[PDB]
């Protein structure tokens, strides 16, 4: 039933020591509802009836398991390595986000919450949240940076058709980190009745662990599929890293396979030397940010440096604490991928395999091409295709001169 | 030994009055003007000044303070300017504590910042996003450098967490939060004699007088920034009314 | 399982129902060489294990089959307490059932040594599917699309171009699906020796009605297994929307010899069948020859095609496939009209009740399922083909519900 | 026994020339004008008139005829107008066949349309989207009412299908479309002596002369529509030139 607790943090939410990564950097005003969510999740994560409810929705409603497709036509552009795409782009709503949302929305229902709020950057987590709230009869309010509502407008409209109120956030950089700030403000004001459905493997305990646990299904399936299709464990598993939910979800099943390399690719925007990027591990340093102790882009006084990326889902100056722990431990390598590298990979996946990826996922495809050259002929590389690019079609068409 | 702010509350309770605790952010509208306004606070009867450190992502601040801290950061405000503000407040015969989000303290170094704040004449640190569960370093630096540590309690605090948060505080407990405010103060009094300050969007003498009935200190922040935005004379006038409100006889 | 022919097949000439003569080949002699070539190649490869293996492999690992069957319990109160089961073709790669037929025909085009694939498209879903398979198999691709459909399905125009397909906007006639078919026909006549015509619906001359249905049979075969496993018995009714008839014939076919299973197709009635702005081919049409087959069409007293109108680009077609005309004459299937308003109501209801944004085409089938549930009563089991997802329709729906 | 167009082609081989077969669509630019134009074709040297039934989806027609037939339908042309045009042509001395897509015939009734076409003086039917494989009703109606049946062959026609198509035809075979046009006629000449009409976008006297050297009939349609659009006098002149070209071979 439930997977082991080997890589989990302590009861305070710390990875790698009682004052290590993670924790709870929140006001006391939220500690009641946070302890309540932590207790609700601790109870339900070991309940077979809760796991049965989640499994039932994943199979018949979300369409799991997602397939594993060998993208043979990519091989010659990746040093003749073999690229396998974990097809989360085929999940209901079009991304991995639905995995975590289905678990948290069932939880919100088990707790008797009637109102659900969430932040969103690319709009995939917002759409998924609005999707489950429609499914379960919950009132839904999504917070989204004003810049993101303009470049992911397809998802704004999807959320509204699903009955959710979308609030455009105008403060700060008007992107993901600022939608999170407004969702935070909403939650302390409405702790009594509102569940906060957080979309990535970050934030205060228990969210890094709960989100990873709901995304573990990706890596569990992929580990079985790759052994059936390639006959062995992969040489590498790779994913893009914003807050870290899709990467940790596919990484986790391979953590104890000492021969399986793990690489996360973060967004480098114009370039890491330009100050217009989101390369949290490449250019950031440890600190407290958005309820956890992890890496973030911060200046000399500890003020957050605003991130930039063509990808709204990776345009985030922070990263989840379990990734910080895995980096410090040397288990996972994190590398930057630029806007141009991602869009090259985007277009290459389109014309070679007929798959239109999310621009977020294109960062992981781009990194796998580079990694395939490093590993060379025959190497088996599993790539998490975290979502499809319907939301990015307008942006991609302009980039490639297909609208003028 | 007693807390660095123990004397102030003792002197206030003897005068049948609450302490007037005033917040202003450093660098708003600019660094020299903000130090002038904090000086006027001391001159206008503010018993304790809360020197605010502007933060890039102040999730717990209302629109008034959030706009001010954004402007202060556009003007290039630094954490070290907050230490200079504490010096000036100590020089004018005032008493200063720093209110700050926790990450600027981590980037500075918890021991280094507690050392330099104590050196500048600071009396304590208010940590709105630092709970005692994560405050191991800060508890060590607080005792080492003789700084008060003001944690927050909320109306939603569990009995176990309110008791633990009150036990961890030195100086006073910030009771942040319309019957919720006195009920929160009562829950703190039931477990401890530590002074209790109340924040409540105070903007008039009348409200400050209502709070001084049950609270050991009346905390004002948003109203002071609004008054400062209109002008330094508007600040002194409002502070005078607030100083009159905290007094009962 | 397309190697085994059924007792529902047409004769060697493509005629259904013996003396009634549904189907056939009403094409110029200039296409008979390539039409016979396509017919011979389909009959050859449909029993080749190498071909069946290639198609099964792509359906599983690339397209995401099987699609799940989902009991939409939140719809039950709106369907007379009947039990509505949604066959989730909206979760297929590219977002509709079209990929089933396209993967079969694109592989066949490769087997025949054709170097160029053309296709018509109305909603743009068949165009995206064709463009997708041609990018995967490295074929040149040209899509014909009516000028009105390029405007109201603009998302799919841009997806096709990103996939490397050329898109020709058709400005003749009604500038919709039937006019795109006319233009693709003219292309094939000129370029027959190297071009494969990947036709997207269950109409046209023999072999296309039978071949398209055969590639879509997988839908009903899966659904018949899934409903017996989930519900414990065969459904009381299987319903689907009907444009040319491919998704309906694909889910109907496995149930044809189950005499207790009602089969209901729902066609687009536009502004209403009495308004002359509809696509209700069976409700208001009559037998005749049109687009290579003898079937039903909207036609005037001289036999001129009457232009169809529907809010749905995919159903905006004045014809229908011949096997449906045969099934209607035999009384095996009933065909009923659904208006724009009825479909859009079902559109919004599915959004709010189940968190699924349907294609406006599929919303017609949901609308008819609701009315059939009130007919059949509590506990009746109704399987509905949810043919596609409504990403392409989000703008149209948002304007309909005033969410702009 | 013999075809209805037999005597026409025999008279052309006697006069050492090919037949001029002219196409005009009924109802362009209106029904009276089109009938006046078809009468002009008879007087200007056209041996055979193809009366075109305008169809709503004429995929086989080029842009000149497709836009003319589309304008005829906007004007309200009906199928009965084609039968009236056939009668006017027969009365004026000409020899008329009808070229139509098949669904208008189906809607009329295959037998009834052959009956009414015969009664109007029509001599045959050209069926571009009807192949013999579907021509059961038409073969019966063609025999009953003594009408010629002109099917189309194409360069891509297989040997088997070309033979079956020629065998099913009466009057002449329409060789629809470089050496491809003479090659197609030769493949027909190798299996039958039936006259062969060639349509090839003929526009000038010279092009008609070239085709007259190997084809039994020269089919002109798009050019006649283009001429009539300029004016009835222009149609008369172009037809006279085409009548000269078919006599050169
Ligand atoms: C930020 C949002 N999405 C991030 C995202 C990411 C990055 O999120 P992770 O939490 O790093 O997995 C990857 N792929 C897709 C398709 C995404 O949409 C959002 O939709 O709110
Ligand atoms: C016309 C096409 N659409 C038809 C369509 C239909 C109706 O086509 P059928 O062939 O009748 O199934 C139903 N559902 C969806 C999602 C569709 O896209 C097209 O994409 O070219
Ligand atoms: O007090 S703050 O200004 C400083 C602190 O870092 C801010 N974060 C950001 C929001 N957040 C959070 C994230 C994911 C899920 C749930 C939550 Cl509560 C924790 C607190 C507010
Ligand atoms: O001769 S026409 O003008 C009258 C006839 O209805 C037209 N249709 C058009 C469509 N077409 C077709 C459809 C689907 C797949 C393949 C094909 Cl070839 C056959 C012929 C040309
Ligand atoms: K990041
Ligand atoms: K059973
Ligand atoms: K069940
Ligand atoms: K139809």
């Amino acid at each position: 039933i439930a997977e082991p607790t080997s890589h989990d943090p302590d009861s305070g939410g710390h990875f790698g020591g009682p004052s290590g990564w993670g924790g709870r950097y929140v006001p006391e005003a939220l500690m009641a509802v946070i302890e309540e969510v932590t207790a609700a999740y601790q109870k339900e994560r070991v309940s077979q009836d809760f796991l049965d409810d989640l499994d039932r929705l994943q199979a018949n409603y979300a369409g799991r398991p997602s397939p594993l497709y060998e993208a043979t036509r990519l091989s010659q552009h990746a040093g003749s390595a073999r690229i396998f795409l974990k097809r989360e782009d085929l999940n209901h709503t079009g991304s991995h986000k639905i995995n975590n949302v289905l678990g948290q929305a069932l939880l919100a229902r088990r707790m008797g919450k009637t109102r659900v709020i969430a932040e969103t950057g690319a709009g995939q987590h917002g759409v998924a949240t609005a999707t489950a709230c429609a499914l379960l009869g919950l009132d839904c309010v999504i917070y989204m940076g004003g810049i993101d509502t303009a470049r992911q407008a397809l998802n704004v409209a999807r959320m509204r058709l699903l009955g959710a109120e979308v609030v455009a956030v105008q403060t700060g950089s008007k992107t993901l980190k600022d939608a999170i700030n407004e969702a935070f403000r909403d939650w302390v004001a409405n702790a009594d009745n509102t569940y906060y459905c957080f979309g990535t493997a970050a934030g205060p305990h228990p969210f890094p662990t709960m989100v990873r646990d709901f995304q573990r299904i990706i890596g569990m399936e992929a580990r079985v599929q790759i052994q059936g299709q390639a006959g062995r464990l992969p040489d590498a598993v790779v994913a893009c890293v914003g807050g870290g939910s899709n990467a940790i979800g596919i990484f986790h099943a391979f953590l104890d396979d000492p021969g399986v390399r793990l690489v996360g690719f973060e967004a480098a925007g114009d370039g890491v030397e330009t100050g217009r990027h989101a390369a949290t591990f490449t250019a950031g340093s440890p600190g407290a940010f958005h309820g956890s102790f992890s890496y973030l882009l911060q200046d000399e006084d500890g003020q957050t440096i605003e991130s930039h990326s063509i990808s709204a889902g990776l345009d985030y100056p922070g990263v989840g604490p379990e990734h910080a722990w895995l980096k410090e431990a040397g288990r996972v390598d994190y590398r930057p991928i630029t806007d141009s590298e991602a869009m090259d990979a985007f277009g290459l996946l389109c014309r070679m395999e007929g798959i239109i990826p999310a621009i977020e996922s294109a960062h992981a495809v781009a990194g796998a091409l580079k990694l395939g050259v490093e590993l060379g002929r025959g190497a088996v590389i599993v790539v998490n295709l975290s979502g499809r690019g319907d939301k990015d079609v307008e942006t991609a068409a302009k980039w490639f001169g297909l609208l003028g | 030994e007693a807390s660095r702010l123990g004397p102030v509350f003792d002197s206030c309770r003897a005068n049948n009055r609450a302490a007037l605790i005033g917040y202003l952010p450093t660098g708003y509208p600019d660094v020299p003007a903000s130090v002038a306004a904090m000086t006027a606070l001391v001159e206008s009867g503010c018993d304790i000044i809360e020197v605010g450190v502007p933060y890039s992502d102040p999730g717990m601040d209302g629109p008034t303070i959030a706009r001010a801290t954004e402007a202060a950061l556009r003007g290039g405000v630094r954490v070290r300017d907050t230490l200079a503000a504490v010096e000036a407040i100590s020089i004018a015969g005032g008493r200063a504590v720093v209110m700050t989000y926790w990450n600027p303290v981590l980037r500075y170094g918890v021991d280094a910042f507690a050392r330099d704040l104590a050196a500048a004449g600071g009396l304590g640190l208010i940590t709105p996003d630092l709970i005692p569960d994560e405050a191991q370093q800060w508890l060590a630096a607080s005792e080492e450098h003789r700084l008060d540590r003001i944690f927050l309690v909320a109306p939603s605090s569990t009995p176990e967490r309110l008791a633990a948060t009150v036990e961890a505080s030195r100086g006073f407990v910030y009771a942040a939060s319309s019957q919720a405010a006195p009920e929160l103060v009562g829950r703190v009094k039931a477990v401890s004699d530590i002074p209790v300050g109340v924040g409540l969007g105070v903007r008039s003498r009348a409200q400050a007088a209502q709070i001084a009935q049950y609270a050991d200190g009346v905390i004002v922040g948003s109203a002071l920034v609004t008054a400062l935005t209109e002008g330094l004379p508007r600040l002194r006038a409002l502070t005078g009314e607030l100083a009159a409100g905290v007094r009962l006889g």
